[PDB]
């Protein structure tokens, strides 16, 4: 929340050490509003607009059909967690230890504990 | 009962995808332009930066939720310039050009209908990324692919295919076949047209799923800086007062207890924004799959993708949500008629492969189980597997050949 | 490391030792001091008891999701768009992974793609001939009857097509004269 | 169960019944106390509502 070396405003705040380029590439770390950093071309960090990948336009017609011919085979991947660690921690050996008041003291917060 | 008439109708489904993005401050909320203060909180530090970690995971976890909801295809997609599709019309899901962005008529109508000082206390706001320009061009190349293709574009390369063979293949998938489409084209066309004015009457004066979520953090807000006025056990809710009129000595207690309570509070607070994000990550990952199962190729869950058969989609953008607009056949009228197992003729019992055998009172003949079709029962309809004692409740009924006349 | 660095806090005493406080000072004037200690410790416990609960609830959600993948990827064919990789699905192959599960999809998707005049339908003598699951494409003069995923031309015949109706209730239809292998076979 | 049972603990005090408090010692004194069991029910509310 600041109103404004290579200081540019964007829509996202203001930019500190970078100047902004015509060329808009994909996002790779992103700030705010549609605005994503890297460190592109001699190489220094730079502010670009992020893209939405190619844009092609689709032949739509009445009367044609694209009937494929040639069939390749891709295999993919999936990284998915199941379980982790399973941590336990004692109450009396976080609070006390090696003590007595303290263990006497404890006794009125044993339901906690429980 | 076989029905004989139906008509096209429109479902509308809202589900939120995303919320606000609200950042709390430590130092700013509990103390502020003190030496004393500080001082003291410096030895709770540690769950200031436990809360700021905490803030951060959400902010990232709703833009990652966003990034998964709002992508879907790789190449952004246009409208072709030629307007036909086969008697139907399309002209309400399109971006208009007369508006700025890329939204269409029913975008602005849905948007319109959903309504400093918080940042004084710390509670800032932090910028989104998807834009509502991304989501727009996103959902119009949605839109394009759809009605250019329909579901191999979700799979691999885009196939061409004009708008009447897509949705012969789109109603082949429920058992009915093409000729009920390119003989009633027209009929279906205007039923569509209609169900798509009624749509669009009655989204224009509904939204309280993507309002009730920000009328609760509008409301946490406000108890956030409420709490700031109490005394907590003290006299008064001012720093500075109490410092100026009590003693650093007989007021460290006071401080404590208001930097405990204020603890507190924040972490109910916390809790309460994790339970909330926990949830939206619940209607993001749901509306993400609905989008992939619905959408994105035609699938035969049923009441899954609205109520009745599921033959295509039009994704809708939304503020903080999305709109569903799926096609759900209906069937309607339909009659009453007798029907028959097995066909007895000259001993062998003639079986239907995927059709049924009815009888309007006289004669019998063979349909599907969708529209009536009154035709003959021939020797390529049906076929033989057994006798006629072992099969319970067979008539008797004579089976015509249409290869005898021919040899002769 | 939090709950470990969560014991030389002082929460408003003179020391974060117990023994250090024990040593020093006489119960009557230092419970309070160990009464705040408890306190703050059981409130940082309370926060990380809280921690893990969501972290196990999130764990219980993401186990379960991935046994639905499992079950409906691995033991079965399901016809679920975008659900067991990207593109049509045929097999599966689960791996090991420690604390998670490796998954290889097998995904047929296309490649190569041509461009092809397409028709609804033929007519003949007055009767439209609807194919049963294929498509009529051309590729200048003839006509052939091709499926949804290769091109493979056929003679456009009799039994592959089933006959409804007439030609005049079809916008955009052409005319082609069928085979029909049955006549020279009685000949 | 446990919130009834919660009813009987001292969280630091003599006792768990407010009018053995307040019929022992004036109110200028107790409400250290009272705050004290304030606080802690109102922490076990919490949790038990988490």
């Amino acid at each position: 929340d600041v109103n404004c070396s290579n200081v540019f405003q964007t829509r996202a705040g203001c930019l500190i050490g970078a100047e902004h380029v015509n060329n808009s590439y994909e996002c790779d770390i992103p700030i705010g509003a549609g605005i994503c950093a890297s460190y592109q071309t001699s190489q220094s960090i730079i502010a670009y607009t992020m893209s939405l990948g190619a844009e092609n336009s689709v032949a739509y017609s009445n009367n044609s059909i694209a009937i494929p011919t040639n069939f390749t085979i891709s295999v993919t991947t999936e990284i998915l967690p199941v379980s982790m660690t399973k941590t336990s921690v004692d109450c009396t050996m976080y609070i006390c230890g090696d003590s007595t008041e303290c263990s006497n003291l404890l006794l009125q917060y044993g339901s906690f504990c429980t | 009962a076989i029905p004989t008439n139906f008509t096209i109708s429109v479902t509308t489904e809202i589900l939120p995808v995303s919320m606000t993005k609200t950042s709390v401050d430590c130092t700013m909320y509990i103390c502020g332009d003190s030496t004393e203060c500080s001082n003291l909180l410096l030895q709770y530090g540690s769950f200031c930066t436990q809360l700021n970690r905490a803030l951060t995971g959400i902010a990232v976890e709703q833009d990652k939720n966003t990034q998964e909801v709002f992508a879907q295809v790789k190449q952004i997609y246009k409208t072709p310039p030629i307007k036909d599709f086969g008697g139907f019309n399309f002209s309400q899901i399109l971006p208009d050009p007369s508006k700025p962005s890329k939204r269409s008529f029913i975008e602005d109508l849905l948007f319109n209908k959903v309504t400093c000082a918080q940042k004084f206390n710390g509670l800032t706001v932090l910028p989104p990324l998807l834009t509502d320009e991304m989501i727009a061009q996103y959902t119009s190349a949605l839109l394009a692919g759809t009605i250019t293709s329909g579901w191999t574009f979700g799979a691999g390369a885009a196939l061409q295919i004009p708008f009447a063979m897509q949705m012969a293949y789109r109603f082949n998938g429920i058992g009915v076949t093409q000729n009920v489409l390119y003989e009633n084209q027209k009929l279906i066309a205007n039923q569509f047209n209609s169900a798509i004015g009624k749509i669009q009457d009655s989204l224009s004066s509904a939204l309280g799923k993507l309002q009730d979520v920000v009328n609760q953090n509008a409301q946490a807000l406000n108890t956030l800086v409420k709490q700031l006025s109490s005394n907590f056990g003290a006299i008064s809710s001012v720093l500075n007062d109490i410092l100026s009129r009590l003693d650093p000595p007989e007021a460290e207690v006071q401080i404590d207890r208001l930097i405990t309570g204020r603890l507190q509070s924040l972490q109910t607070y916390v809790t309460q924004q994790l339970i909330r994000a926990a949830e939206i990550r619940a209607s993001a990952n749901l509306a993400a799959t609905k989008m992939s199962e619905c959408v994105l190729g035609q699938s035969k869950r049923v009441d899954f993708c609205g109520k009745g058969y599921h033959l295509m989609s039009f994704p809708q953008s939304a503020p903080h949500g999305v709109v569903f607009l799926h096609v759900t056949y209906v069937p309607a009228q339909e009659k009453n008629f007798t029907t028959a197992p097995a066909i007895c003729h000259d001993g062998k019992a003639h079986f239907p492969r995927e059709g049924v055998f009815v009888s309007n009172g006289t004669h019998w003949f063979v349909t599907q189980r969708n529209f009536y079709e009154p035709q003959i029962i021939t020797t390529d309809n049906t076929f033989v597997s057994g006798n006629c004692d072992v099969v319970i409740g067979i008539v008797n009924n004579t089976v015509y050949d249409p290869l005898q006349p021919e040899l002769d």
